[PDB]
């Protein structure tokens, strides 16, 4: 009666409205406190991400074959009971699977039998008695796995994951402040491309990070590294173009980073960098540069070297005057300059054309120059500033900006 | 049941929809006329600011320890309760507070157990027995407080401010017709830097302001300053660069302005000034001078002394004569002379290289000269004028001006 009533209550029409899109721009429906999966949910054929979150012990029927587009399932505290035809359909169709659990029994055993699975995310502590890195021994059956996120607070990387790493291209570890025992055991995953150690609290860089040659993006988020000293060995990483050293106690940048000329997305924000030096600008390839929430003394002139810079973010840092060399570059697009001690914005911002948004709220900004109206791509949504400071502009250029905004 | 309803009513996706930004560039959740505070709100951990408007009978659990990213709290006309872990965490984390006390009890008594608090927005109202508010004089427990804005009918400055003068820096008070008295409590300000008093009905500038030796700026907004004779001690405010005495009644300006030359910002808009003296423009460090919507008869030529001026507003004056020495001052970035009694725009105006803004709106002009092309930073927007004055440029000058 409950399931039949749920099919009537949750109708296909209301669920068509329930359909939303995620950051990956994928049609998805969030099933929160549902008794089971309504048949009206499975009738949907345009679904991309089905969110079985907190659905108590739901049995998956074969009608999941109707979900032809189904590629993403996020079983959040939802034990999935499945049978052979639905198993076959998931093995032949399903490719990404983010299992969040609080118990070993919550993890279903059929998730290790899927052929086409390539993205697998685990959340929940995995250290247990007589089950440490044994339940995932079925990861060897899964040969298509490329993304393996383990928000499992694990103290060491499992060896089965190391054998998987021959075909794994992405390994993100979240330990929530627990030091992971590296022992240079990640040298097996030569295919690893994005090692994102999230909240690993490493405080050092092991040699395995720069021993593998295949990492393009290495984000040591909240790894608490005091001194960034292993960056000389990263020049052998020709693939490395995104070295996001944010959320650390880096108090000074040694000049040696001038070795790494291939870097583009250097996100060095939310740190206590006393100053980014001139030699830091020796990487002319830097296209995206984030220094937000930092202790900079000022912003040097060698920023004129970074001709490829698009978004320079120094929000809530200590910069008193904006150098004209900042405006010498023309490729700036997103200027996160808010909450600063900028005395005034120079009129040379009129040179900037690619600037589509600029954060100017707060600061010590005396007035906004009229040259901001010279920027074509900039609009009201792009130009975020206080109402009075915006009103300091002449009426007709404000009308021009309004007309370019609304249309 | 109330809390269960709150969690059931507001899904986290609805809170994602509610997510917005505020006046301080923080992630704000506007919660309006709610029955309580849901735990789903605290499930969001990326949140930087909380806005609770008339949500009364509300007790803050330990669950706010989930969201570490908070920096601002807007507790508006709501009587809020507290729990021990909430006290500890908001002592450790919360820094910016903005409360509205429509009722005195709608101000909760626990704001003052904190220490990390830095900004405070005390909007609302107050009664006759001002000194009895022990809620004010507990900010001795606050060590990091730096911003205090009290929009209330406060007649007497409390001894609270006297105690917290060591670390306080900014004042913003809107009395709205209420006379402010007992100015010794503002005398014993020591480390304060900003003072914005609005409608405090201060007839004269007290010796309190001159007792301040590190005041960056002063505002005497909506204060009936008929005469300015106590400026002699204003020299003690060496940090004073801003004197925003606008919408005021200063009938004439004396020689005492020579006491302080560090003055930079000078707003006398809508003042009662009749003739400027020879003694304003001696202080060459002045860059930001306002006389908007005044009734000055004419501008004497001693304006030539103000070279480091970058803003000279005298808009809606009765000034019929602009001598050419303000055109001689080329560092004058802004220069607003709108709706005066002037006759002709100066032909030798292209000499002012750094003239960013020339508001001369509504002036009785005849024909614009051709030397606006020599002006590097003057636009049609900058030179706001009636359109029959805009239509006067030569055709080649139109070709050079439409392309700037």
């Amino acid at each position: 009666l409950r399931q039949l009533n749920l099919n009537n209550e949750w109708t296909l029409d209301k669920l068509r409205q329930r359909l939303t899109k995620n950051a990956q721009d994928k049609l998805e429906l969030h099933l929160f406190m549902l008794s089971g999966i309504p048949d009206t949910v499975f009738d949907l054929v345009e679904l991309e991400v089905l969110k079985l979150e907190l659905i108590p012990d739901v049995t998956i029927p074969p009608s999941i074959a109707q979900l032809t587009g189904l590629k993403e399932l996020w079983l959040y505290h939802t034990a999935a009971k499945i049978e052979a035809p639905a198993l076959a359909f998931l093995r032949e169709n399903l490719r990404a699977l983010h299992i969040k659990f609080t118990d070993i029994k919550e993890i279903p055993l059929w998730i290790y039998s899927l052929k086409t699975l390539e993205e697998l995310h685990l959340t929940g502590n995995l250290s247990a008695e007589n089950n440490r890195y044994i339940v995932i021994d079925g990861l060897r059956e899964l040969k298509r796995l490329k993304v393996l996120r383990l928000k499992s607070n694990l103290s060491k990387l499992p060896q089965v994951v190391t054998d998987v790493g021959v075909h794994l291209q992405k390994l993100s570890i979240n330990n929530e402040g627990t030091k992971l025992i590296v022992l240079n055991s990640l040298k097996k995953m030569v295919n690893l491309t994005e090692l994102e150690l999230i909240r690993c609290d490493l405080e050092r860089i092991p040699h395995s990070i720069f021993s593998l040659h295949n990492l393009q993006e290495i984000d040591l988020k909240d790894n608490n590294l005091k001194t960034i000293e292993e960056i000389i060995s990263f020049q052998h990483l020709h693939r490395l173009t995104c070295l996001k050293l944010w959320y650390n106690h880096i108090a000074y940048i040694p000049i040696q980073i001038g070795n790494l000329t291939n870097l583009e997305r250097l996100y060095l924000n939310r740190n206590k960098i006393e100053k980014i030096p001139t030699q830091l600008f020796y990487c002319r390839k830097l296209r995206y540069l984030d220094l937000s929430h930092n202790n900079l003394t000022f912003l040097p002139a060698d920023i004129g070297l970074l001709q490829n810079l698009q978004n320079l973010a120094v929000t809530a840092n200590r910069i008193e005057a904006l150098p004209p060399e900042l405006f010498q570059c023309r490729k700036l697009r997103a200027l996160h300059l808010g909450n600063n001690v900028l005395q005034s914005l120079p009129s040379r911002v009129g040179e900037l054309t690619n600037l589509t948004q600029i954060e100017l709220r707060g600061n010590r900004l005396e007035c906004l120059p009229v040259e901001l109206g010279e920027c074509p791509l900039l609009k009201r949504s792009g130009l975020v500033v206080e109402e009075d400071l915006f009103s300091t502009l002449p009426p007709e250029v404000k009308e021009r900006l309004w007309r370019a905004d609304k249309e | 049941l109330k809390q269960l309803n709150l969690n059931n009513e507001w899904t986290p996706d609805k809170l994602r929809q509610k997510l917005q930004t505020n006046a301080h560039n923080r992630l704000e959740l506007p919660l309006i006329m709610l029955s309580g505070l849901p735990d789903t709100v605290f499930e969001i951990t990326e949140l930087q600011s909380l806005k609770l408007e008339i949500i009364k009978n509300v007790m803050i659990p330990a669950t706010i320890a989930q969201l570490d990213n908070l920096q601002e709290l807007c507790l508006h006309q709501c009587s809020v309760k507290i729990h021990s872990a909430a006290l500890s965490f908001l002592k450790e984390n919360l820094k910016v507070l903005s409360v509205k006390f429509d009722d005195m009890r709608e101000l909760p008594p626990w704001m003052y157990g904190l220490r990390n608090l830095e900004e405070l927005y005390l909007v609302g109202s107050l009664s006759h027995d001002i000194s009895k508010n022990v809620t004010l004089e507990s900010l001795r427990d606050l060590k990091s407080l730096k911003i205090l804005s009290i929009k209330s009918n406060v007649s007497k400055i409390p001894q609270a401010v006297v105690d917290v003068s060591s670390h306080l820096q900014k004042m913003c008070v809107h009395n709205d017709g209420t006379k402010l008295v007992m100015l010794n409590n503002l005398k014993k300000m020591t480390n304060l830097t900003e003072l914005e008093l609005v409608h405090c009905d201060l007839e004269r500038i007290p010796h309190a302001v001159f007792s301040l030796l590190s005041l960056q700026e002063l505002d005497l907004k909506e204060n009936n300053l008929k005469s300015i004779e106590e400026i002699v001690s204003f020299q003690h405010l060496r940090k004073l660069t801003v004197l925003k005495l606008w919408y005021n009644s200063i009938a004439y300006i004396p020689e005492h302005i020579k006491k302080l030359t560090s003055l930079e910002r000078l707003f006398f808009s809508h003042n009662k000034v009749e003739v400027l003296p020879s003694h304003l423009f001696l202080c060459n460090k002045i860059r930001y001078l306002d006389l908007s919507y005044n009734d000055i008869r004419f501008i004497p030529p001693e304006i030539g002394v103000l070279q480091s001026l970058q803003y000279f507003s005298i808009t809606c004056n009765k000034v019929e004569s602009l001598p050419d020495e303000l055109y001689f001052c080329k560092k004058l970035k802004t220069l607003k002379i709108g709706k005066n009694s002037l006759s002709v725009l100066s032909p030798k105006i292209g000499n002012l290289l750094f003239l960013s803004y020339l508001d001369i709106k509504g002036n009785h002009f005849e024909v614009l000269p051709p030397e606006l092309g020599d002006c590097r930073a003057l636009k049609r927007a900058g030179l706001v004028v009636e359109d029959a004055l805009f239509e006067t440029l030569p055709s080649d000058v139109r070709e050079q001006m439409k392309a700037d």
